[PDB]
């Protein structure tokens, strides 16, 4: 029995880019012009792409061309379809569709079709910084500093008292967290003797997001 | 840059009807069309092609004809595998193009929904998410619209729904809808509300509630 | 001038798929062997895998024969990598390289290389659903909010399955943070309300998880 | 199957050194030998090639040497854009094999970190999230180790880490440890610590702060 399977379907960020596969049981793909179709979220289908036997021609949908990319691979029996600088309007099930019939010809229906794989664009690109304070509470020298936590996407900068505070200053590489946005800390070691003379405020830009933050730490 | 044009867009029938879908082409593709059914989640199924061509393992009971720009898909003997949506393909060579489809359900009278609001457990609260539910029980048809207000502000972005399949015994629907906030937006505002129009109303069904109560 | 740039690289839940691929500037990739190379977070590079020119020769490193898949795109200058059934062991940041050298060689080393690709595989294969009720409030309405799990799918039973009439489940929704949610509700009469108890059994077979909830009123 | 094996793992040094990494190969590779330079988030760059064959436009400073089994790479006058990890690599027709990596650092005086503990902000653990910080400042070399302990339970699983690269000015490194705990577990327990070993301690330093001061 002629089987396709699609792999790689996910949660997508708006502008993102996902790479889906299909492979197949039973037939070789070779003799056969392959087509990627989906499912939008009103139940119709569109066209999305079609690729030609030894890849002599490739087709596109109007609302994807210049976005898209597809390819075969007849050796092993895979297609791929690449998605970069994704819309919201891209959300689907995508389908992986054989041109063919009991004997090819040169203009044959889809025959043949995988179960499909849910492709999901959220509508927010970018998500701005939450700024929490890392108030100080050993001897001649007192550390504070700022998290900066659940933004995306990288980089995102840190200055302290607009700039004027610069001795002493660490800001972390960003780490990914398992819920896939970054966080990093900024810290800063200053006189033990400053805490409650002078302020200290964190100024966090995220420019992706045009997100500006100012944050007081303050003891306790 | 040939526009299908399939009607209707949904076709309300009971079994053993014998019913007729139409599929027009912008401009001449002599027998160049193909049917397709497909059920809710699963994967196409090639019915017709060549414009009146069965593939093998079609049942009978479903034909096609028409030329040049008007075709007809026609089902003799409406069953209960039947129920699903049909799909017109024009296939050229190396592109295609689909129409809009058409949703095939059963008939029955018009039903308003019962509806019920559930505001977030203080459970989900005191971990940090407050997700609120609307529910649409046993209504007919399914298109049927929900406006999330909060304090009377109209939301957008932040509300998932999803349907049920036509039910087995009454053939109605229902509908669930979700509408998610954090701790902070939840408890900055009192009066939450979700808004019915739907074809068996008299008008639009509004319930709410106010935080806390 | 020769450039490479790879794209699709994210964060994977273990057993999941990704697929990765490498574009170029400058070059064509016909002539050339194109290789795929990740460095661990120890630091060290581990060689992932080869496909030569016409994709004659595939070959992997052994931790990863069987579950990736290369292959190679000589019209339009793309490579491809399929991870399968993923590891925790395969995060890593991923580069594609290509064989090159001012003269080609049957065997020159790794010339030119992409900026790279984090790929990422969190370590928990599923989690279990939390609960919450619906509380109720002639015809009442109440239910349970099965909430973040993966992956799909749970079951739902009332009472253990002794009530049936009115009970609706609806399909799951995937929440924008990745994990599923659905809600089953069941109508009952407006007098069932203090007297007749209701417990829904939601049963989550990929955790071995099962949670039973009352759902009382108020 | 060749197993290739770099020596030193991490090598300290000054600017205008002259060192020499290792390279041994389980089984003759004859020359078939190339070494990469490797910086902090970048791509790795082709330094030498045939064991000995420098590439064209790189420094007359790289020299590679060696065969058969052992192999060297040396750097006379080390300067400072040379500071970064290098990596062996056999290459053969259709694979590769790399060596573990060696780091190549500025060589300094044993500094011991200052650490300091920095629990949740209130706003924070309001919105249902305790991140509680552990900051290794200024220490040399690069190699501690980092341990939580909530109520003298050993942590798990449920911290992350980030290291600096060396200090511009004092040749040091930085590190971040962050415990990310539910706002529920946060509040079942109370006495939070994390304890440091370093080779510039004499004994390891344990911080620690008491839920609600």
């Amino acid at each position: 029995e002629v089987q396709l399977v699609e792999s790689g379907g996910g949660l997508v960020k708006a502008g993102g880019s996902l790479i889906l596969s299909c492979g197949v049981s039973n037939f070789r793909i070779s003799a056969h012009t392959m087509n990627w179709v989906r499912r939008v979220p009103g139940g119709g289908l569109e066209w999305v792409a079609s690729i030609s036997t030894s890849s002599t021609y490739r087709d596109y949908a109007d609302a994807v061309k210049g976005r898209f990319t597809v390819s075969r691979d007849d050796l092993e029996d895979f297609v791929y379809l690449q998605m970069h600088k994704m819309r919201v309007e891209d959300t689907a099930i995508y389908y992986c569709a054989r041109k063919g019939s009991d004997r090819l010809s040169d203009n044959d229906p889809f025959d043949a079709w995988g179960p499909g794989t849910v492709v999901t664009v959220s509508p927010a690109s970018t998500k701005g910084p939450s700024v929490f304070p890392l108030a100080p509470s050993s001897g001649g020298t007192a550390a504070l500093g700022c998290l900066v936590k659940d933004y995306f996407p990288e980089p995102v900068t840190v200055s302290w008292n607009s700039g004027a505070l610069t001795s002493g200053v660490h800001t972390f590489p960003a780490v990914l967290q398992s819920s896939g946005l970054y966080s990093l800390s900024s810290v800063v070691t200053v006189p033990s003797s400053s805490l409650g003379t002078q302020t200290y405020i964190c100024n966090v830009n995220h420019k992706p997001s045009n997100t500006k933050v100012d944050k007081k730490v303050e003891p306790k | 840059a040939v526009v299908m044009t399939q009607s209707p867009s949904t076709l309300s029938a009971s079994v053993g009807d014998t019913i007729t879908i139409t599929c027009r082409a912008s401009q001449s593709i002599e027998t160049w069309l193909a049917w397709y059914q497909q059920k809710p989640g699963k994967a196409p199924k090639l019915l017709i092609y060549k414009a009146s061509t069965l593939k093998t393992g079609v049942p009978s009971r479903f034909s096609g004809s028409g030329s040049g720009t008007e075709f007809t898909l026609t089902i003799s003997g409406l069953q209960f595998d039947d129920f699903a949506t049909y799909h017109c393909q024009h296939y050229a060579g190396y592109s295609a193009t689909f129409g809009q489809g058409t949703r095939v359900e059963i008939k029955r009278t018009v039903a308003a929904p019962s509806v019920f609001i559930f505001p977030p457990s203080d459970e989900q609260l005191k971990s940090g998410t407050a997700s609120v539910v609307c529910l649409l029980n046993n209504f007919y048809p399914r298109e049927a619209k929900v406006q999330w207000k909060v304090d009377n502000a109209l939301q957008s972005g932040n509300s998932q729904e999803s349907v049920t399949e036509q039910d087995s015994k009454d053939s109605t629907y229902s509908l669930s809808s979700t509408l998610t906030l954090s701790k902070a937006d939840y408890e900055k505002h009192k009066v939450y509300a979700c808004e019915v129009t739907h074809q068996g109303l008299s008008s639009p069904v509004t319930k709410s509630f106010n935080r806390g109560e």
